[PDB]
DNA sequence: CTAGTTGATCTCATATTTCATTCCTACTCAGGAGAAGGAGCAGAGCG
RNA sequence: AUCGAGAGGA
DNA sequence: CGCTCTGCTCCTTCTCCTTCCTCTCGATGGCTATGAGATCAACTAG
């Protein structure tokens, strides 16, 4: 796509889970400026901390979407994020297919292509496998 | 679902505000007016990546008055639900004819008629959630819906979330 | 040639009363009448039918007329014209409208 | 009817002349992009008057007798006198103005030598003299150097465009073409020496105002000359006019057609 | 509310049926508009903008103040021609394969390859019309221009197209082998036309479609379009366009009605003229053929057209000059004692124009005062408007000596002092003619300028009368002030020469003045000195001495003239000693020959009005003008000056 | 284009007028006031003023007839009228 | 009183942009409409009470704006919708730079 | 009195000097005819002169009218307009008191003042043998 | 929370007996110039 | 209230 | 050199057309039928 920049930037399909970890970061960054004017309950806490003192508390709608997200996501150690992102980019995944994938829970191929009806019809099955017991051996360790 | 994107915002400052103070004056003026937004073409505005980098490239004095526009860029961060997805979410209410479950910044009602045909209401629970079928949906249970297509409205954007699907099922 | 002609033209005209204008202001008329590549008379049917756009020209003689062709042609205006904006009533782009006018927040910031 | 044909023509940042459509009606404005509200009726001295008569009103000579200069007329009187050096400098500058008598009495065939420009040099001229009340009784503290030095200095500061291209330099060059060849008429050195006694003090200060005086009568960008050029011819209508009706409208068909041979 | 923008471009094309239908709000079905009160709801119905006291205006609410109608639907029953698109249809179906689809000529023709290259739309399809239309035949196989032998089956048809005319709203075509064109056919034709034909016709793909210049839907304007009228004692008296619309409903109507019931063709044939001739008058009702549409008075109908074309149409009487508010118009009268910049403004106007000051700091005390005067006492102001734009009124009301005003707030303050104010005599023939002055108030009604200013007015005080336009900002005030200053016009550009001069007696006078045998006694110059407000104080020395202190004139004269000022004009007799006395020689703002006159006080270039412009600016020349006007004038009224028969006796 | 700016460095009357009358807007709307006051209430001589030390925070946008501009910093322009 | 044509012809020529402005918008004529940016066409439905706006046949409910132009203004274009002229007014032009 | 406007003694309007009479009669109408329409001017309940005279009747078909005429003073005030017969045509400029203008060694003072260049460049001779 | 009378609203009937006519003064402006379309002709190529 | 015709001035 | 074809020239149609202000007068804007009977809803009271 293009962004404002006026750069051709493909579209940004960030996972759920690396989505997550961009907002702590851009909420750390928000902290810093403001001064110088893991687990899902570990996850969980920090984040109504630094959207507490990001704003004054009356954005509760989007309080309540932080924890519901960090509730669902599938990888949070921001390390072993980093593994799932070249597991479907490197295979020339759409980013668009790629999000869902790094941020839903499957095992099996079919399943996937069960999921995602675009998978269905143009999918190597076997990455899918290869990939699927992989992250999903990596879902359980979270 | 979640991106990445640069959205541009023309701001508008009152004259009396064209003191030292206006270029932080303007940055909470965009933080505070950008945080929780909706928009059909992007859905809901989450938050701003790279919240320094402000980009102002200077602001114009409308010729009727004084007030200065600025066409203020940002990366930010936005969720965008579309057709046919795996979503899964949680449910904030429930409904006797469905759901009123909670997808990140999206609330998706959960019609009854997109439930597998085995699922019934249940009056006599506690919330009243479904437990006639194995997809028991309540407030503290967890739940998987499919968007099948988004609904927007001036307040604010909904979605239908689909249960009678071999995948997508409660928790 | 015939610039210059025209020109030696209307200044006997001038002259015949004894009144004196400046060269500058007979020199731009007779150019504009031989800019499209011939003698364009001032007239409905000379001047009028050029490309500038449709509210510019339909204003003058011809109103609906023209307005019906630019309909026709789903011709564009590009809202340039001094009489397209005061129809729109904007400042036109002339005099203190020829430019625009921004802060300068940088020296601002340093004025304190 | 006049003022809709000029209504939208302006002159745009580049001092070109250019209607809505950006079409180009005039490159500079009047061909000279001076505004018409610093203009005034001055005598061109180089045109007229007998080839001797011009001459002896502008040759100077260090070596020979008939141009002499008058040692008491500066400071340094026989120092200059028999210089080579500054000399070839009478020479240059003096065939610059016989090429300038001869171009001038080339655009202006009548030889008429009054015509409209910018910066009535004479009252410059006249006023710098008061101005310190300039003393006509003594010798100058100028010196031929520092008058043809100024006079070309003077020149490439008058600046109507901005443009370092070779294109608009060259245009640049042109339209200060007619002021200059007057500049130069009347401020040559002979006159600036025996006509006008200045002293440095008096010539620097001179110089100074021409360049200020001049550019504040380049004309502004903005400016909406068609329409102002229309009323202006409008106002003097309505004060032959057949004649009138008969061009604005071309209408083929003339009322007087003739001819004049020569 | 929602995001302000400002135009910048405006595209024009042809309604689409579809589109049409789609932005209606309401079909109209009924002619009828009532029954007492109440509206049919197939017409003018409150789904359209809402008359007054009804806040509805289709759901809109906002009353009819600030929210426009919306335009509604009618379903013609038979494609009628537009009116102003006739001659084009004309054209271009002369130019169609007639029932092909296709173009007679194709880009096979050299003929057409130099058209197709053309830019400019329309001259291309002007050169097509005029190759196409002797074409009279669309033959299937065209003979290839690279190779003779070979042909081009092309034309669909194949037959011949015939000639066709211009019949009144009807169009004929004789056949080479003759009927009237039905209006169907042309849109059978039209949707035929290949998306590539339109470019090569120069109409646009999805702004100007051909089928679209044929009418099968009507939009109806909403009443703003044309207003409820109450002219008389409850009367209606509706806008043409009611009752011309309405005539349309019952063509229209009967229309739907012979083709239903027995469907007698030849009948319907004539309704079909009624029902396209209607349409057509109220397109236009000014047409080639005869028939002209008659209100019931008799009054030929206004159409559409009648409210554009001409002077007093929505164009020119409407938009490119306009009736405005904040002007006020009377008789001008001169006044020596008055400088250029100023005017004479009656109390009784500066008492009712008004300028929206604002409060701050600098001013809130000034303006707490003229709101306590009220709207009588001249320096007062009329209103006072609080941020929520409560307008309170202090004529009716005693809250002028209640009010604490807020920052923000806006004042309607009468016009005062130095308050700039633009002139403008009728006919504005040239820039002069309209200039921006300072405002003095005065206790009379008529306005007064200083004398020199006719003259680019071109005004005279015989009964003239002049125009005034307040500035409604304190930006509009700065462009005027700084821009059509009187001073700043002082050089004209029509001709190079100042436009302003002295005129009149002060240049009578002022040629008596500086004679050489002038001679003023010492009491009469102390006089003349303290009306030149310039005057330092000095008393210059006396010319004679001893015998008498005896001033000249031209000594006196020169006391206005500035400083620094340096002028030299020399006629055939100025020898530095003018016997003759002409000629013209100052030196620092000291007179030193000539006499003074229109040669230098005058309009011409080198007077003494053109020089001080360049030397001190025009801020400073405007003031020479009253100082060298109040200086002869006193003198003037004090030696006096008049004519009589005997001066014509020779 | 900053670089090589063909636009005269003499503040045109046009500009000067516009600048005047919308710092004299933004003063009456009691925009903060970069100079010493000295009891002249009025806002567009204090306008001037500020104009006269160059302490106008505005920077002109000349538009080209091809539709770009330069950025002109009152600063650096030259007023001489 | 009337502010001719004449007359801005004059105001044209002193080059005072921002005041012809305001003789033609702030004496006379002021008025605020919507606009469709779809289709650059008055047909938005403004339900100011409920801050609500839609354009009817683009069912949009993003794209609005609100343009300040004279009332004789509206009034035009809606007689040159009446003759099924389109006059379209969009707030960006096609060529950027 | 520059251009063709004139001064005028003050005191010469106090003593009468074109004083005129401006009469101005105003018609009103009872109502429309009987059909279903009445109106009346019984003072019903919720310029610059004086009344002359009221004069109430009925046109033929009987409906009542009423004709009020009200009467004003018209002083010269500055800016109304006189003219001589000879064309020469100007406004009162400004009016000066009795003792502030020119006077006579006999006394008189001139009620009016012109300007003299109101002659030469119209060429109105006669007005001069006629004063 | 129903039932009472009385206002409101819908529908149609008798329908008379019923409109096309009186033309008319009257006559000159004011013509000029430009587009548009046909008609005939003369010459260039063709048979 | 609107059209039309008229009577003028600047 | 006639035939034919085409464009060229000529010759009649066939159109369209003008700064601001003030008052008074006056015509005019227009045609459409009767309420009665009956049933339902609206208001009030017990
Ligand atoms: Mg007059
Ligand atoms: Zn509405
Ligand atoms: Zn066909
Ligand atoms: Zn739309």
């Amino acid at each position: 796509q293009i962004n404002h920049q006026g750069e051709e930037e493909e579209l940004i399909a960030l996972n759920l889970s690396e989505a997550r970890l961009v907002i702590k970061e851009a909420l750390v960054e928000r902290r810093r400026a403001f001064k110088r004017s893991e687990t899902r309950e570990k996850e969980l806490e920090s984040i109504d901390v630094l959207l507490e003192q990001t704003t004054g508390g009356n954005n509760k709608d989007l309080k309540n979407t932080m924890q519901y997200l960090t509730n669902f996501s599938r990888f949070r150690d921001q390390e072993t994020v980093g593994a799932v992102i070249q597991l479907l980019k490197s295979t020339g995944l759409h980013p668009f297919e790629v999000a869902q994938l790094g941020s839903l829970a499957c095992d099996t191929a079919d399943e996937a292509k069960t999921l995602i009806p675009s998978l269905n019809n143009k999918i190597s099955d076997d990455e899918l496998e290869r990939i699927l017991k992989e992250l999903s051996n990596l879902e359980t360790l979270y | 679902m979640f991106f990445i994107k640069d959205l541009s915002l023309n701001i508008t400052l009152h004259p009396s505000f064209f003191g030292p103070r206006m270029k932080q004056y303007l940055k909470t003026k965009l933080l505070e007016e950008v945080e929780g937004s909706c928009t059909g073409k992007f859905g809901y505005i989450l938050c701003v990546l790279d919240y320094d980098n402000i980009d102002i490239q200077r602001g114009r004095i409308l010729p009727t008055d004084g007030s200065a526009e600025f066409n203020v860029k940002y990366r930010a961060v936005v969720f965008k639900p579309f057709k046919g997805e795996v979503v899964d979410g949680t449910v904030v209410s429930c409904s006797q004819h469905g759901f009123e479950v909670q997808v990140g910044p999206m609330k998706v009602f959960v019609t009854k008629h997109l439930m597998p045909q085995d699922l019934t209401f249940n009056a006599g629970s506690n919330p009243p959630s479904y437990q006639s079928s194995e997809d028991v949906i309540t407030i503290k249970s967890r739940i998987r819906v499919k968007i099948e297509g988004c609904i927007s409205q001036v307040s604010s954007i909904h979605a239908i979330g689909s249960i009678k699907e071999d995948y997508l099922g409660a928790i | 040639a015939g610039r210059a002609a025209l020109y030696k033209e209307v200044y006997n005209v001038i002259a015949s009363d004894g009144s004196y204008v400046n060269y500058r202001h007979m020199a731009l008329l007779v150019d504009v009448m031989t800019t499209q590549g011939g003698l364009t008379s001032v007239t409905r049917h000379g001047f009028n039918r050029s490309n500038t756009g449709a509210l510019m020209r339909c204003s003058f003689e011809e109103t609906v007329e023209i307005l019906f062709e630019a309909g026709a042609s789903a011709e564009l205006d590009d809202c340039r014209g001094v009489s397209e904006n005061v129809i729109l009533g904007q400042m036109a782009p002339i005099g203190t409208g020829a430019f625009d006018v921004m802060i300068d927040e940088e020296s601002l910031v340093k004025y304190m | 009817r006049l003022v809709k044909a000029l209504e939208d023509i302006m002159v745009h940042y580049d001092n070109t002349t250019r209607n809505s459509l950006g079409n180009v009606i005039q490159f500079i404005y009047g061909e000279d992009g001076m505004d018409a509200a610093h203009i005034e009726k001055q005598s061109l001295d180089t045109i007229g008057g007998s080839d001797a008569a011009f001459e002896k009103r502008y040759r100077v000579d260090l070596l020979n007798t008939d141009h002499t200069l008058d040692p008491s007329l500066l400071e340094s009187g026989s120092e200059i006198l028999g210089d080579l050096k500054l000399q070839v400098l009478l020479d240059e500058e003096y065939k610059q103005l016989v090429k300038d008598r001869k171009f001038l009495r080339e655009v202006f065939v009548d030889g008429e030598a009054n015509w409209p420009l910018p910066v009535n040099i004479r009252r410059i001229i006249q006023n710098a003299q008061q101005t310190f009340h300039i003393d006509h009784t003594k010798p100058s503290d100028l010196t031929i150097k520092d008058i043809v030095l100024g006079v070309k200095d003077l020149q490439e500061n008058l600046l109507v465009l901005r443009g370092k291209n070779e294109i608009i330099q060259n245009a640049q060059r042109d339209a200060v073409t007619l002021f200059c060849c007057l500049l130069r008429s009347r401020l040559a050195t002979r006159r600036v020496l025996q006509e006008y006694r200045l002293t440095k003090q008096a010539f620097d200060w001179v110089l100074s105002n021409i360049e200020a005086q001049f550019l504040r009568s380049v004309v502004h960008p903005g400016e909406m000359v068609g329409v102002l050029a229309a009323q202006s011819i409008g106002e003097p209508a309505t004060q032959g006019v057949p004649r009138l009706k008969e061009i604005l409208n071309v209408a083929k068909n003339m009322k007087t057609p003739s001819l004049t041979v020569y | 509310s929602a995001p302000l923008r400002t135009v910048k471009e405006v595209q024009f094309g042809l309604f689409s049926p579809e589109e049409v239908r789609a932005i209606s709000v309401a079909k109209i079905r009924f002619p009828e508009t009532m029954q007492t009160r109440a509206k049919i709801g197939g017409l003018n119905d409150p789904r359209l903008g809402s008359i007054d006291r009804n806040l509805k205006c289709q759901t809109c609410q906002e009353g009819m103040n600030e929210c426009p109608g919306h335009f509604g639907h009618i379903d013609l029953a038979k494609p009628v021609f537009h009116v102003g698109f006739i001659a084009k249809i004309k054209k271009v179906c002369e130019c169609v394969c007639m029932h092909c689809g296709k173009l007679l000529l194709d880009e096979h023709n050299e003929l057409m390859r130099q058209a197709l290259a053309i830019k400019d739309s329309k001259k291309r399809f002007a050169a097509i019309w005029t190759l196409c239309k002797t074409k009279m035949v669309c033959e299937t196989d065209v003979p290839s221009e690279d190779d003779p032998t070979q042909l081009v089956s092309r034309g669909g048809c194949g037959n011949t197209q015939p000639t066709i005319r211009k019949d009144g709203l009807k169009l004929v075509g004789s056949w080479k082998k003759l009927r009237v064109l039905s209006t169907e056919e042309i849109l059978n034709i039209f949707k035929h036309i290949s998306v590539k034909d339109f470019t090569s016709l120069g109409f646009n793909e999805v702004f100007s479609r051909p089928e679209w210049m044929i009418l099968t839907c009507l939009p109806v304007p909403p009443p703003p379009v044309r207003p409820s009228i109450s002219f008389n004692e409850s009367q209606r008296g509706e806008d043409d366009l009611t009752f011309k619309l309405a005539d349309i409903l019952k063509a229209n109507i009967s229309l739907e009605t012979l083709e239903h019931n027995g469907a007698p063709h030849h009948a319907i044939e004539e309704a079909e003229s009624l029902l396209q001739f209607h349409v057509a008058t109220y397109m236009d009702n000014d047409i080639a053929g005869q028939p002209q549409a008659l209100q019931k008075s008799g009054r030929p109908v206004k159409s559409i057209r009648a409210r554009l074309k001409g002077k007093e149409g929505r164009i020119r009487g409407n938009l490119m000059g306009k009736r405005v508010d904040f002007s006020a118009r009377t008789v001008i009268s001169g006044d020596p004692n008055l400088e250029l910049d100023q005017v004479g403004v009656p109390k009784s106007i500066a008492k009712t124009l008004t300028y929206p000051e604002v409060v701050t700091p600098y001013n809130i005390d000034r303006l707490t005062q003229l709101v306590r005067n009220g709207p009588n006492e001249h320096p007062g102001a009329k209103y006072v408007i609080r941020d929520s734009g409560d307008r309170i009124d202090l004529r009716y009301s005693k809250r002028a000596g209640d009010i604490q005003l807020q920052y923000g707030w806006k004042v309607e303050r009468h016009i005062m002092d130095n308050d700039p104010v633009l002139f403008n005599r009728q006919p504005s023939l040239h820039k002069m003619s309209m200039m921006a002055h300072r405002v003095k108030v005065i206790p009379y009604s008529t306005f007064r300028l200083n004398l020199s200013v006719t003259s680019p007015y071109n005004a005279d005080f015989d009964g003239d009368e002049m125009n005034l336009h307040v500035p409604q900002s304190e930006e509009t005030r700065a462009e005027l002030s700084q821009l059509c200053a009187v001073p700043l016009q002082i050089v004209s550009p029509q001709s190079n020469k100042p436009c302003m001069g002295i005129v009149q007696d002060t240049l009578c006078g002022i040629r008596k003045l500086t004679l050489r045998d002038t001679f003023i006694e010492l009491d009469q110059v102390l006089n003349m000195l303290y009306w030149v407000p310039d005057w330092d104080g000095v008393i210059p020395t006396p010319a004679i001495i001893k015998p008498k202190p005896l001033w000249s004139g031209k000594q006196i004269l020169s006391v206005a003239i500035p400083n620094g000022i340096h002028l030299q004009r020399f006629d055939e007799g100025t020898t530095l000693l003018s016997p003759k006395d002409n000629g013209m020689l100052i030196i620092d703002g000291q007179i030193i020959f000539g006499v003074v006159e229109k040669k230098t006080v005058g309009s011409s270039n080198g007077g003494l009005i053109h020089v001080v412009t360049r030397e001190k600016g025009p801020q400073v020349c405007a003031k020479l003008f009253g100082n060298i006007q109040k200086v002869v004038n006193f003198w003037l009224l004090h030696n006096g000056f008049s004519t009589g028969i005997g001066d014509t006796i020779a | 284009p900053k670089d090589q700016r063909a636009t005269t460095p003499y503040m045109t009357k046009y500009e000067r007028a516009r600048i005047l009358g919308t710092r004299a807007l933004q003063i009456s709307m009691n925009a903060p006031v970069f100079v010493d006051l000295e009891g002249e209430t009025d806002p567009l001589r204090i306008a001037m003023k500020e104009l006269a030390e160059k302490k106008i925070p505005l920077v002109i946008r000349r538009y080209l007839p091809d539709g770009s501009f330069e950025d002109w910093s009152v600063e650096e322009l030259i007023v001489d009228l | 009183l009337r502010f001719g044509e004449m007359e801005r012809d004059c105001m044209i020529a002193h080059g005072a942009a921002s005041f012809l402005k305001e003789r033609l918008m702030e004496a006379s004529d002021a008025f605020r409409v919507h606009i469709c940016g779809i289709c650059g066409l008055m047909t938005v439905i403004a339900k100011l009470n409920h801050n609500q706006f839609e354009c009817k046949g683009c069912d949009n409910k993003i794209d609005i704006y609100q343009i300040h132009i004279p009332y004789a203004a509206k009034l035009l274009f809606q007689e040159l919708m009446a003759m099924n002229i389109t006059p379209r007014l969009y707030t960006d032009r096609s060529r950027d730079f | 009195n520059q251009e063709d406007s004139m001064i005028m003694n003050q005191s010469s309007i106090d003593r009468g000097l074109f004083r005129s009479l401006f009469f101005r009669s105003y018609m009103d109408q009872e109502k429309k005819y009987g059909m279903s329409i009445t109106e009346t001017f019984e003072k019903p309940q919720r310029e610059n002169g004086i009344v002359d005279q009221v004069l109430v009747t009925t046109n033929q078909d009987g409906l009542k009218f009423v004709k009020v005429r009200v009467r004003t003073t018209k002083i010269p005030q500055i800016g109304d307009k006189f003219a001589s017969r000879h064309g020469q045509k100007g406004t009162i400029g400004i009016t000066y008191r009795r003792e502030d203008m020119p006077f006579t060694a006999e006394g008189i003072v001139p009620d009016l003042i012109i300007n003299p260049h109101a002659i030469p460049s119209r060429m109105t001779v006669a007005h001069l043998i006629e004063c």
